[PDB]
C-alpha cells in the first residue's frame, strides 16, 4: 500500500533555482526562465524511467526571496516588492525583454504576488494532444532522434513588477514541482548507467555488479 | 461577518500537504484516455518477475556474459562444492542489481519470502545428481556433503528434471545472520561419446505473493 | 483522570537548539543536524523510564530566527529567507554538505518555508518493524550492550535555500517535540540516581533517603 | 469565494494546542499491535502497590539494607517506645522515595487515604505484645503508654498474628499539622532456649482505592 | 471561538482565482437586458462561416 504508484510518485521537489535583478546592463539578467521538461531533474528522472508512458496533472509552488545590493546606497524605506509569474502553454509567444508586449497577452496565465504573504501556487492539467506522455521514443521528430513534439509542456517566466527607473535589488526563485493523479504503462528495467546528458540515453559501459572472493564464499556467521 | 480565528500553521508551505489548488487553464478539455496494454498499479508487480542472477561475480568476468553461468566441470568429483551464497537481497552484491534488488533499495524496511529457480543448461545426453541444501539464519554453512545431507536438502537429478524451484520463508534486513544455499556434487556428470565437455547452471530469483515494504527513501545507486 | 497516561505524556518540549550559517569556511556550520533518540532530552527521559515498552506517534513544530552578522556590511534590503527542513526515515541517505545531491531525493520528506508565516509542523507515524519501542534492552546489538536496531527513528537536517554566493546571515532553530496516542507496558521503579551518559544506565551509588534525628522523632505540632 | 474573517489568535504557536497535523509519510502502513502483558491505563495502578518504607533512616545507615529494619530489642522494657513518625507522603523523608511518594511529587494538590502494614520478622518461638496508636492531625504525640491507650489504638500479639494492617483516612498537603503513628512495648518478647536474640519489624505503605491528584508539575528530584 | 487554522496559500493574489468579491455599489439597480439580435455563445459560430481565400498571393 506504500508501494502503490500514487505513493511512489506524488511527492514534491525543487527543480530550478534562478536569479534575476531589477536593474542591470545585460537585459537577460532581468528575468528568470525555465523550460519544463521531465528529463532535467535527476530526482524524478530515474523514478520515471521504470515506465514507458505516463499521464499526470502538475502542481507548482514558488518560494521567492530578495536582497539589496551591497553597492553604495543605504537608508532606503522600500515598500514590499511585487512579482509576476507567467506560464506559457505549448504554442504561445515568448518574451525577449522585460518590457515586451508579450507579458500582457490575455492567453498566458499569470500570477501577481507581493512579499510577506503565503507562497504562490497554480495547477496544470494534462496538456497533450496525444493520450499520454512518452518517456521513451524510438524514432525521429520529422530530424532529431529520440525527441518528439508531443512532450511539449510549456515554460515559466518571472520578473519584477516595478514602475520606471527602479531601485537595485536581486531576487531568487525556487520552483517546487509535484505530480498528481498519476497513471503508468509498460514497465522497463532500471538504468544501470550514470546519465550523461539530459536529452539522450547515452552512457559508458559499466559492470553488471560487484565482485567477491570466490563462487563459494559466504561471510562468517556472527 | 462569520467570525473566524487563525490557528498556528497558517501561511506555511509544507512540502507534504494535500490541499486544493487553483487551476491555471480552466477553459481546457483534456484528451480522453486510451486503453494502452500493460497498466501498473503497484511496484510489487515488478518485483514478482523472474530475473537472472549474476552468481559468477568473480574477478575478471564482470563485463561479459560469463558472469551469469555457473561452471559445472567434468570428471569424477563427487564430494566437492559447486556454489554457495547468502540470501540477502538489497545488501549482498549477488542479488543487489536484480529486478527484486532494485525495488528493495527504495525502502528502508522490508520483509517477505523469495523463490529461487535453478536451470541446467547442458546437452540432452548428460545425467547426474546434485544436492541443494538450505541452512536457516543463525546456522553455519556446511563444510562437507555429509553434514549438508543432515539438514534440509533436496536431491536434484538433471537427467529427469531440467529445473528445480525453491521457496525461502524468513527474509528481512537490519557477519551475515542470514540463511544460505549451497550445491554439492552427489555423483558427477556422465556423458556418451561425441558430446561437449563442460555444462552450466543458471539461476533466477523472484518474490512470492506476500511481500511488504515500508519507509520510502532515496536510492543509493546514483 | 489527570493521572491517565495520555494526560501524563502528551506534552510539548524543546529538545534541540542548533545554529547554522549561510556562508562560512567550515562547511559543517552551514547546516543543522539532530539524531532523534528518546534518551537525550532529560525532560521526557525520566517520565519514560517508568515503562518498559512504548508506542506513539510524533508531532514536531519548528521555531526559526535569523540575524545579520556584525561584520562589515550595512544598508541591505534583503527579501525574506527560505528554509528547507528534511526528515530522513531509518534507512535513507545522509548529506555531507549543503550542496549534496541527497537534499533532492524523492523519498526524504521535506518542508519549505519562508519567514513571517506560521511556524512549520509535520507528523510522524510509529516507524518500527517491531511492535513497540524499547526503553530497556538487556542484551547485545549483534556488539554494543543495551542498544538494539529497532529503536532507529531517523534524523533532521535544516539549511538555507539561497541561490549562489549569498549574503552572510546566521540562523537558529528550536525543535519542539510532542507524542500522541501513547500506550505503555510493564511498569518499572523510578530512577534513584543521577543520569551520567545518554546511552547507558550507568550511575554512582546514592543513599536511599534522607536522615532524621532518631527513630522516634516527630516534629512539634503547631 | 466564501467570505472569511481572521480572528485574533491566528498564526500563533501555542504549546498546549490540539490541532490536526499533516503527515510526512502517508504511504506507510504501521506494524500491527501485539498483545503484550501488563498494560497500564493510569498512574494510580502504580501507587496502589505496596513498597517497603525506610523507617530506620538515621545517621550511619543510609546505604545499607539496615535502613529498612526496625530494631526490636530483647529484655524487659514494657513501657518504652519502639518507633514513631508522621504520615506525610511527598514531604517527609520517610515516605518520600517510595512508589507512592514518587508519584505524588508530579502533582501539586493531592488527597486520599493510606494503607500501612506491619510485619514481624522474628523466629517462630517468640511471643509478645505491641500497641499501635494513631493520633489525628492537630493532636500531639503521646508521651507514655497510658495516654496512647486512651486514644485510638490496637493491641497486636505477634504470637498469634504475623501482620497488622492499618487504614488512615484524612491525608493531604499544603510544624506538622498531620497525624502520627507510634508503637509501644506492651509486654516484651519471651523466647525459649537456643534462639536468636534480636528481632525486626518491617513496614509497607500503599494507597487505597480513592486517591486524587491535580495540577501536573515538574518533579523536584532531578 | 471556532478554532481555525490557516493553510499555505493564504493572502496571495493568484491571477486565475475565482473568489467572491465585495461590491462597491450595492444600492444600485442595473438596467434590464434587451433582446438584441445576434447573440454569440461560442467562437465556433464565427469559424463556421465561409470567407474568401486570397489564393493569388503572388
Amino acid at each position: 500500500s506504500e508501494s502503490s504508484i500514487e505513493n511512489f510518485l506524488c511527492r514534491s521537489a525543487c527543480v530550478y533555482m534562478g536569479e534575476y535583478h531589477t536593474t542591470n546592463t545585460d537585459t537577460s539578467k532581468l528575468f528568470a526562465s525555465w523550460t519544463i521538461n521531465a528529463r532535467r531533474m535527476v530526482q524524478m528522472r530515474r523514478k520515471l524511467e521504470l515506465f514507458t508512458y505516463v499521464r499526470f496533472d502538475m502542481e507548482v509552488t514558488f518560494v521567492i526571496t530578495s536582497k539589496q545590493d551591497q553597492g553604495t546606497q543605504l537608508g532606503q524605506d522600500m515598500p514590499p516588492l511585487t512579482h509576476q509569474i507567467m506560464y506559457i502553454p505549448p504554442g504561445g509567444p515568448i518574451p525577449k525583454s522585460v518590457t515586451d508586449y508579450t507579458w500582457q497577452t490575455s492567453t498566458n496565465p499569470s500570477i501577481f504576488w507581493t512579499e510577506g504573504n503565503a507562497p504562490p501556487r497554480m495547477s496544470i492539467p494534462f496538456i497533450s494532444i496525444g493520450n499520454a506522455y512518452s518517456n521513451f521514443y524510438d524514432g525521429w521528430s520529422h530530424g532529431v532522434y529520440g525527441y518528439n513534439t508531443l512532450n511539449h509542456m510549456g515554460q515559466i517566466y518571472v520578473r519584477h513588477v516595478n514602475g520606471s527607473s527602479p531601485l537595485p535589488m536581486t531576487s531568487t526563485v525556487r520552483m517546487y514541482f509535484k505530480p498528481k493523479h498519476v497513471k503508468v504503462w509498460v514497465p522497463r528495467p532500471p538504468r544501470l548507467c550514470q546519465y550523461k546528458n539530459a536529452s539522450t540515453v547515452n552512457f559508458t559501459p559499466t559492470n553488471i555488479t560487484e565482485k567477491r572472493q570466490s563462487i563459494n564464499y559466504i561471510p562468517e556467521t556472527v | 461577518g462569520l467570525p473566524v480565528m487563525n490557528t498556528p500553521g497558517s501561511n506555511q508551505f509544507l512540502t507534504s500537504d494535500d490541499f486544493q489548488s487553483p487551476s491555471a487553464m480552466p477553459q481546457f478539455d483534456v484528451t480522453p484516455e486510451l486503453n494502452i496494454p500493460g497498466e501498473v498499479q503497484n511496484l510489487m508487480e515488478i518485483a514478482e518477475v523472474d530475473s537472472v542472477v549474476p552468481v559468477n561475480n568473480v574477478e575478471g568476468k564482470l563485463d561479459t556474459m560469463e558472469i551469469y553461468r555457473i561452471p559445472v566441470q567434468s570428471g569424477n568429483h563427487q564430494s566437492s562444492q559447486v556454489f554457495g551464497f547468502q540470501v540477502q537481497p538489497g545488501l549482498d552484491n549477488v542479488f543487489k542489481h536484480t529486478l527484486l534488488g532494485e525495488i528493495l533499495n527504495y525502502y528502508a524496511h522490508w520483509s517477505g519470502s523469495i523463490k529461487l529457480t535453478f536451470v541446467f543448461c547442458g546437452s540432452a545426453m548428460a545425467t547426474g545428481k546434485f544436492l541443494l541444501a538450505y541452512a536457516p539464519p543463525g546456522a553455519n554453512a556446511p563444510k562437507s556433503r555429509k553434514d549438508a545431507m543432515l539438514g534440509t536438502h533436496i536431491i536434484w537429478d538433471v537427467g529427469l528434471q531440467s529445473s528445480c524451484v525453491l521457496c525461502i520463508p524468513w527474509i528481512s534486513q537490519t557477519y551475515t545472520s542470514a540463511g544460505n544455499v549451497t550445491c554439492w556434487y552427489q555423483t558427477g556428470i556422465v556423458v556418451p561419446a561425441g558430446t561437449p565437455t563442460s555444462c552450466s547452471i543458471m539461476c533466477f530469483v523472484s518474490a512470492c505473493n506476500d511481500f511488504s515494504v515500508r519507509l520510502l527513501k532515496d536510492t543509493p545507486f546514483i
